[PDB]
């Protein structure tokens, strides 16, 4: 390879010499300990390398070797049920190797080289192959993992390996051009994987929660954002997203969280069991963890590694949910790295290219037709934590400029035991218009109008909150009091949802449609009753209200009969009773 | 011709690389950089001297080295091949087709840098445009040759308004007395860091309308390299000028997001180590934005026209942010959407108070439209402003403390917001918009109509608002 | 309240602009001194 | 309907083949011109 | 309705592209046979003269071994060398004095560099 | 050069009620009119050009829109000279340097216009000068200073900006010309903060 | 004794030494002038032509002709042992108590390595600090980072000394596994003056807490690099003790603001470009490298707990120092200047404080069972009484609702009895007795946050502050 020696050490930056021919942004190993570094500047016979780890004890004259390749991840079987650091290093192997502390210079393979796999060939000798086609299938935790030929490789099959047990490193298929294709391939994290075409978002991304699904929906392949106020249930919402969503594989990234929060997420997850199979939820998750004291470069590259893994799984033909825990900490890492480079600050110290990086990261999400002709999609839900709850902060300004939905979390509602504590003011979704045809074809032909009526009812309640604060609910006119009572009914029977209940945690579209239809029918009946003469407190005690209050906690297959009974009770109750 | 290769690369860092002995490169020339792996990427000379030359790369410098990389000259100045057969074609924002069709046969090669139009060669814009939006047609009249950007926000539907304007744009030759029926505008659409959602919406709307036959799209997606975003408006404007002034087309030019263009310019300047402006932006941003905006207008002795509708998002809705601040100093007026009207469900959420049109006095009046137009617009401005300040007063003292005249102004403001501004997707005639304006103005006594002459009041005042 | 918030934002923007200008001047003079020391020798 | 689309497909095919037949009479002349120009 | 003429436009554009690539591949085939044409020794000298005048103070000249005997007389009177090379088919290359600048002159590269200008001429000739 | 400078004791009628009454300007005085975009600096200066008692009007379009100069050229020849009664354009000198024209010419345009105004003053006329925007001249100075690698002072402007501005504004003033005749120059400049 | 000569440039704190390619980056060197005086130094940049060394102290007598520089250590290391308890140090491990030097069992690099995240386990046990406001409403859990936010003139040092004197574990309340483990306290003081040093010495000596404490004392006039290095020394010693000898360690760091100022000074010394507000851009990483060295480890019985102490410069929580501290840590303790001026000690303000690990370290099997409900009810009642205190001044006391007078009395009693505990030490059960006694002032049925069985178990008691809760 290209080899040189150290000429000057000053902090994390090391100057090499004798490295004529080294390529930019390629990973270099500096010193006898093999510390990895990245080239940032070339001039003359000198390369400028940025060491990831600490450089104490190094001396001028130590060897420097360039690997000749940039930063990249290994793509193949065995990435499920795993925990990875910022640059895809298995933490469990590191623990079994160096104990409880992380030593500098540890070398491990992201994909275990010792495990056997049951190879199942799909191709035949003499076949033409092109990047993206399936070469075989390997079973993994109830999944049919398809080995994909690398995207750029095009050629003809020469030799195929019979079905049996083989390791990852063993070459399985050899092409007629002399190229050897094996169970895993490699991809640079900063180049997006190619696809045939990006389809528009036309189907919902079922998050399992009524408020999210009906009022601020996000489509498959869309993007979302969510603040992280303490004590608002953000972790519970993210766990429910991982558990109850449509996504076949879940990817979670920790990009600069506290040590104890990372311990919490790494302890909760093993005890979770998905409703699909009853097996451990960890069998569908890939955990990328980073604490604040870890090297900055790994924290910077964690999101790229995660999104590249999600792209690989999408190319494999799945639907993937990708969660970034706090892009604010990643932005802080990026700002620190930019400060190391002596770059002129743009705004609030942040580098000028931050918006471009955020847009480029968020664009990798979407629904596509893969190179193999299958269908896959990736959805990104990235949380942003402003300094003091201020949305004028540049990171939130950039993110809200490109995302398709926003979920304003709030601590005040959680303080009032309303869960999930997501405000209906400031929150907005841009996917409703595109989802309206799908809703008409799928859930009901009138669902958008029902949702609009619900939204208008909420707005009517919000339009007079000042008078009730001034006067009080007891001393009000019949119309205003009925509006506010129906609003409270909505809030505590359709928007709230219990995460720990056995049958209330997950809600389909038909269940919410029934809830909304019942609410609207009750409201129109109450208006007619007032028109023909009735008191509000007479309305409060009808059994239909107690029936709607128990409209939750019913079986999803028992919902049709319960809904029919509720509708009949609503229609009949307001004629027998005033 | 023959190609000359320079391999004396001395220094590579960030987006810039230095070639040692390339004395013969013209300033601003385009070159192609070839690595050891055979992949060729673009560039441009930004500074040249005897000691070396400075070439800025159009994309990332990953994979480049000082040993085997070589640079080849392309041309002295960036040029573009143009033709009439560009209509219905699609490009990647640098001049490369993406629609899968073979490359076009050039009629000419013209510089994307353009040239300053001679002021004596210009002629004053005169032609009324009927967009079908009352808040625009009546009060902020748009004229062919004018540049009228749109000031919006993150969630505000600027793209929808632009698409509606493209769908409904017409010239109405009958009112002006021309009598000449004219072909519809050719629409040049330029994208800058656009998302897949917005791009899909634009493509689907243009397909449904059927305007793709007369349109040229330069698509620079959000994941496309940021340095290439600089050129896209220049190429779009070059094509638009060529069409309008050599084939007598009437062109409408749409620029999706100048905010991305300004941010890319800021990044390039910060790499260049220039003097910052007010918020880290380069100090020459005014001239750069002018070189793009000034290319619209009409030319004496020719029949074509060029019209721009740039779209930009004000950071944090700040009218004093350098992007809208510098944009407003060049363009003849702007349209600012208000988040409050969008919250109140009004569409389009156009706020007429901070909006302005600086060419309305040219294409409005006797012999072009109804002769009472300007007075009606001025009186509407006055009445709306008084109503808004009365509304601000009301929140302190309560409703009951108002007088009758102030209550009447409040009622007029509410009716204005609920009827005039709010029209949805429907298309309104200019006469219908004037009728609605007069119906609203009927709510006030004849003593209050100070701005309007007696004759117009006598001719048009007295009708009811119940017509709609 | 809105007036106070606007004044606070105005003052913050002015302070940030002054800090940025100071940093730019410092880096410019540092670069000039580094040039005279290394390139000129 | 589908009749209009099929008719437009057939007129497109007719136009394309007419263009090819038009250019088949001067393919050789075009080759001569380009070889003349690219030769120094 | 407009989609109907979309097919017409796409079909005519693809037919035009097919015939234009036909022209380009035919001229490419013809030019590759020009070295076999006896006039090739009469054109290699013109090419090397152009390459050498385009780079004042060139140090050496590179060409195919088959063409070196014809260029040998031209090299000495200009005071330059001549280099044998497995590559550089049907062309000559002029290297600079310092070894950093090179000038390439072959017929096939000139074809690509002139195709953008001459595409309009070819199209007009085909469809005048 | 001039012979002697006099105090301004004659008003400069701009034709606007508020400016002519509340905030008057003298024949040899200087005025500055800053404001945001859309405030109406240009409209005010054009109205001054159309309605003023000055003998000769010099308009400098330093770094502004070309349509503004085009409209002036199109419409002035049909107007009436307030004093002599002839075409209005017969008394107007236009120096136009639009925004897309070369940047470094903005600085030269100001000096050319002011020199022409000084010449017409030396002839014995009462000349009014309008500068469309001095902020664009300041931007050109800043750009040149950046090219010179100078040290910035305030918002990147060179430290000698105020000296240039004072030198430009001090060419105004009612004087006794070297021929013994009387003349004056009135400078009204717009600023785009 | 590989020692170099040939100084070529001295200016301020830096000096250049040539032909020193053997010097390692970050090594510690000794600078000797012609008179034999030896100054310390650290190598900050190594190059082929010369190496750059930053002097610890001033350079009054140095010169280019007779100076000599010799290596000491390739990387900073500190000898550690189980016998460091009861000793004082100047911040670089040099003893200052006059006792003979310790025996180094091993030498450890002070720049500790990060913990493996998969090795960590959830904090589950609390610590009795002896202060009611902290032990009851803002419980500190073993493995937490709970900074104490203080003002300028506020007495934080007294609180630090009181905590160091009164902190201890409560293995009794764990029910099962009733056996105590060794406890130790690591004290780090940065940038203190002579009077504060004397006060700390006297406080640690009069009571006898020195027998279970290790002190790292660095003065304001001491070299800056020593101030930078001191917290790393303290955390290295704490980690060694806790994770080798099964010790429960509590580390108190004083005036992280002084550490931040020293970091700013050093960053400006290395000719590094200042970041936002003049502090280094790598400040977040540097602070994380200190805070994130605490926690609990699977398979080990020890622990390390940190209580950073910092004073907000202009009382601005948006100042970068407290802002980044809030990003990294898990809560804060707020000192109220009004409480200080009213004669209440310790002047802890319960409303703006928070403990984010509080819920997971209290309850059944850990503390008294009714802890969380009592804490919530006390917080709500105090917050409700505070606003009535202000509304009385305008609407009058006689115009209050009957419950409002009770809330007034409750707020006054809470201030005068719960927060204002003086120098006395309180058990957790005594603090909860005081809390229940204070709650008994309110009518029953106004305690929405407490379960009925707990009310029946613990209601009906008069004030115990006078009694002392026997
Ligand atoms: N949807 C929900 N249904 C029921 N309980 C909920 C729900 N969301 C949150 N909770 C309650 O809140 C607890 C955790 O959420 P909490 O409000 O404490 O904030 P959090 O997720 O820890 O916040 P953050 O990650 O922002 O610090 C749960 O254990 C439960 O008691
Ligand atoms: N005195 C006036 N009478 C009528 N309209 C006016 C007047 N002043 C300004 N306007 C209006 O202002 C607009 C033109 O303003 P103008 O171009 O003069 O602004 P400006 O302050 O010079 O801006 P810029 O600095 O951006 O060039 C038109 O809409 C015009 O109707
Ligand atoms: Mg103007």
């Amino acid at each position: 390879m290209i080899q040189g020696v150290i000429q000057k050490i000053a902090g994390p930056a090391v100057i090499a010499k004798g490295m004529l021919g080294a390529r930019m942004y390629d990973i270099c190993k500096v010193g006898e300990e093999g510390l990895v570094g990245e080239i940032i500047r070339l001039d003359g016979d000198t390369a400028f390398v940025q060491v990831y780890e600490d450089t104490s004890g190094l001396k001028v004259g130590e060897p420097v070797v360039s690997t000749g390749l940039p930063l990249a991840v290994e793509l193949g079987p065995g990435m499920l049920n795993g925990i990875y650091d910022g640059i895809q290093r298995p933490l469990e192997r590191i623990r079994e190797k160096t104990g409880i502390y992380i030593t500098r210079g540890v070398v491990v393979h992201a994909l275990d080289r010792e495990k056997k796999w049951a190879w199942t060939p799909m191709v035949k000798p003499g076949d033409e192959v092109r990047g993206g086609m399936v070469l075989g299938t390997v079973p993994e935790f109830g999944f049919t993992h398809k080995i994909l030929v690398p995207p750029d490789v095009r050629g003809r099959v020469k030799e195929v390996k019979p079905a049996g047990e083989y390791t990852v490193e063993e070459p399985v298929v050899v092409l007629e051009d002399g190229t050897e294709l094996k169970m895993y391939h490699t991809w640079p994290v900063r180049r997006a994987r190619p696809v045939q075409r990006k389809l528009d978002p036309n189907t919902p991304f079922l998050t399992g929660m009524r408020i999210l699904d009906v009022l601020f929906p996000v489509a498959m392949g869309g993007t979302a954002a969510i603040p992280g106020p303490f004590g608002a249930g953000k972790s519970v919402t993210q766990q429910s997203l991982a558990k109850w969503s449509n996504a076949d594989v879940v990817v979670y990234v920790g990009c600069g969280e506290r040590g104890n929060e990372m311990t919490d997420v790494l302890v909760e997850f093993p005890e979770l069991t998905d409703p699909k199979t009853g097996g451990p939820l960890m069998h569908r998750t890939v955990l990328i963890a980073n604490t604040s004291n870890m090297p900055v470069a790994a924290r910077e590259a964690s999101i790229y590694v995660g999104v590249t893994i999600a792209e690989y799984f999408r190319d494999q033909g799945f639907s993937v949910a990708l969660m970034a825990d706090s892009t604010s900490r990643w932005a802080e890492a990026l700002r620190e790295i930019s400060s190391r480079l002596e770059e002129m600050p743009a705004e609030e110290g942040y580098p000028p290219y931050l918006a471009a990086r955020l847009a480029a990261f968020y664009e990798r999400a979407g629904k596509v037709i893969t190179l193999g002709g299958e269908e896959g999609a990736v959805t990104i839900v990235g949380a942003v934590s402003p300094p003091g709850g201020d949305m004028s902060e540049p990171v939130t300004q950039s993110t809200l400029r490109i995302v398709g939905a926003f979920w304003r979390l709030d601590a005040s509602l959680a303080f009032r035991r309303h869960f999930p504590a997501i405000n209906w003011n400031g929150s907005y979704s841009l996917f409703t218009s595109a989802l309206d045809p799908w809703y008409r074809e799928n859930v009901a032909e009138d669902y958008p109008e029902l949702r609009d009526a619900i939204s208008e009812l909420l707005q009517r309640e919000a339009g007079l909150q000042e008078i009730v604060q001034l006067v009080g609910p007891d001393a009000l006119q019949d119309a205003e009091r009925l509006v506010i009572e129906v609003g409270r009914i909505i809030r505590e029977d359709f928007l709230q949802q219990n995460a720990y209940h056995e049958v209330d945690a997950y809600c389909s579209m038909k269940k919410a449609y029934g809830i909304m239809k019942m609410i609207l029918a009750f409201y129109k009946e109450a208006e007619a009753a007032i028109k023909r003469g009735v008191s509000i407190d007479e309305i409060l005690q009808l059994p239909v209200l107690e029936r709607i209050g128990r409209a939750r906690y019913v079986s999803e297959e028992e919902f049709p009969a319960y809904f029919e009974e509720a509708m009949k009770e609503i229609q009949g109750a307001f004629k027998a009773l005033a | 011709l023959l190609k000359k290769e320079y391999t004396g690369i001395t220094y590579i860092s960030g987006p810039l690389l230095f070639v040692e002995n390339a004395k013969d490169l013209a300033y601003g020339a385009i070159v192609d950089i070839k690595d050891g792996t055979g992949r060729v990427r673009g560039g441009q000379v930004i500074e040249v001297s005897e000691e070396y030359a400075v070439i800025q790369v159009f994309e990332e410098t990953t994979g480049l080295d000082l040993a085997t990389t070589s640079v080849s000259l392309v041309e002295d100045v960036a040029r573009l091949g143009v033709s009439k057969e560009m209509l219905g074609r699609r490009f990647n924002g640098i001049g490369k087709p993406i629609d899968g069709l073979p490359p076009i046969t050039p009629e000419k090669r013209l510089p994307i840098t353009g040239l300053p139009l001679n002021p004596v060669a210009r002629r004053k814009p005169e032609q009324f445009i009927q967009t079908g939006i009352s808040t625009i047609d009546v009060m902020n009249t748009l004229v062919r040759g004018q540049k009228l950007p749109i000031f919006s926000g993150s969630g505000l539907p600027a793209n929808e308004i632009a698409a509606q304007i493209a769908r409904q744009a017409t010239v109405r030759p009958d009112l002006s007395g021309e009598g000449e029926k004219e072909e519809p505008f050719a629409v040049v659409f330029a994208a800058m860091g656009i998302t897949q959602r917005e791009l899909s919406y634009f493509i689907q709307e243009f397909e449904r309308t059927g305007a793709l036959s007369r349109s040229v799209l330069f698509l620079n997606k959000a994941d496309d390299p940021t340095i290439e975003r600089i050129l896209t408006p220049r190429m779009a404007l070059t094509v638009a000028e060529y069409l309008a002034f050599e084939h007598d087309y009437h062109v409408l030019v749409i620029l999706t997001d100048m905010t991305n263009y300004c941010e890319a310019l800021r990044e390039i300047g910060a790499a260049r180590e220039e003097i910052p402006g007010r918020r880290g932006y380069p100090g020459y941003m005014y001239t750069d934005l002018a070189t793009i905006y000034e290319r619209a207008g009409v030319v004496e002795g020719k029949k074509g026209s060029v019209t721009q509708i740039p779209i930009l998002s004000m950071p944090d809705d700040d009218r004093t942010h350098p992007i809208p601040d510098l944009t407003g100093y060049i363009t003849e007026g702007q349209i600012q959407l208000s988040r409050e009207l969008h919250r109140k469900g009004i569409y389009p959420p156009i706020d007429p108070l901070p909006s302005l049109s600086r060419l309305m006095n040219n294409g409005v009046g006797k012999g072009k439209t109804r002769e009472d137009h300007k007075q009606v617009s001025d009186q509407l401005y006055s009445a709306y402003a008084n109503g808004v300040d009365i509304r601000k007063l009301v929140a302190i003292i309560g409703e009951d403390a108002l007088t009758e005249n102030d209550r009447r102004y409040l009622q007029f403001a509410d009716a204005f917001e609920r009827f005039f501004i709010n029209q949805g997707q429907q298309n309104r005639s200019i006469e219908e918009s004037l009728q609605i304006a007069w119906a609203l103005l009927s709510m006030l006594p004849q003593g209050e109509l100070k701005r309007i002459s007696k004759d117009h009041i006598g001719k048009y005042y007295g009708q009811k608002l119940e017509e709609i | 309240i809105p007036g106070i918030r606007a004044q606070i934002r105005f003052i913050q923007q002015v302070l940030e602009q002054r800090e940025r200008e100071d940093t730019f001047r410092l880096k410019r003079i540092k670069g000039k001194i580094e040039a005279r020391e290394a390139e000129e020798e | 309907t589908e009749a209009l689309l099929a008719r437009y497909r057939e007129r497109a095919e007719a136009e394309a083949k007419a263009v090819r037949e038009k250019a088949m009479a001067r393919l050789d002349e075009a080759v001569a011109l380009v070889l003349k120009e690219v030769l120094p | 309705e407009s989609a109907g003429e979309l097919l017409v436009a796409t079909a005519r554009t693809q037919a035009r592209g097919e015939v234009l690539e036909e022209v380009r591949r035919r001229v490419r085939e013809a030019l590759e046979a020009l070295p076999q044409k006896p006039e090739w020794p009469e054109v290699v000298r013109k090419l090397a003269l152009e390459a050498l005048e385009a780079l004042p103070g060139a140090k050496a000249l590179v060409a195919n071994p088959e063409d070196l005997p014809h260029l040998e007389a031209l090299a000495r009177e200009r005071g330059v060398e001549l280099q044998a090379e497995p590559a550089l088919r049907l062309g000559v290359r002029a290297v600079g004095a310092e070894g950093k600048t090179q000038v390439e002159n072959s017929l096939l590269a000139r074809l690509d560099r002139a195709w953008d200008a001459l595409s309009s001429k070819v199209a007009q000739a085909l469809w005048g």
